[PDB]
């Protein structure tokens, strides 16, 4: 039991910037897809008015 | 929609301003004119190179406000008649005393040109006016695409 988690707790320190950096990029692309959202409705009310 | 201390503090940021009063009519509406003065030359001087080569906004209408130097219109002194020059042409201008044209003389007849030429100027000047007031009305239909179509290059950008 002590070795198989002497390696779970090393294997866990391992991911620590890769868990990091996908939360970041998940971050952003919900951002990113708000945003072209928000484009896309105003972008249309703007064509109807013109 | 304008006020007095709207154009005293709007035009504070160039120097002091002593006066800043709107234009405004017997009824009380705007009559699209103000006057304004400074205390100092160069800061009018100022105010009106900034306001030229700038773009001066009064509020959230995004028209700017034209500026030009202040003629001033005197009706105090007149004019005495001391102060005419009295030299040989205005006995020539002062050989005959004011009086209505004789009906078929020439003097009606270059009236007659006179009053059309005059006529035609007004004609002309109401022109003017009636494109200057057309422009400024195709202008303002457009304020909700102009500003859409900014918004939209904006964030796309």
């Amino acid at each position: 039991v002590e070795k198989n988690m002497k390696d779970a707790k090393d294997k866990l320190e391992s991911e620590m910037e890769d868990a990091y950096h996908e939360h970041q990029a998940n971050l952003l692309r919900q951002d990113l897809m708000r945003r072209q959202e928000e484009l896309r409705r105003m972008e249309e009310l703007h064509s109807q008015e013109m | 929609y304008v006020s007095n201390e709207l154009l005293e503090e709007a035009f504070s940021v160039f120097g002091q301003v002593e006066r800043a009063v709107v234009i405004v009519d017997d009824r009380g509406r705007p009559s699209g004119k103000g006057i304004v003065e400074f205390s100092g030359k160069p800061a009018a001087r100022k105010a009106l190179d900034r306001c030229s080569e700038g773009s001066f906004l009064l509020t959230t209408f995004p028209r700017p406000v034209t500026v030009e130097p202040m003629d001033q219109l005197d009706d105090e002194e007149g004019l005495p008649e001391k102060l005419v020059i009295k030299n040989q042409q205005f006995h020539k201008e002062r050989e005959q005393p004011p009086r209505f044209a004789q009906p078929g003389s020439f003097e009606y007849e270059y009236a007659m040109r006179w009053k059309a030429l005059i006529e035609m100027e007004k004609q002309q000047q109401d022109q003017v006016d009636r494109n200057i007031k057309e422009a400024r009305e195709k202008l303002e239909m457009e304020m909700e695409a102009a500003r859409h179509e900014h918004q939209v290059m904006l964030m796309r950008q």
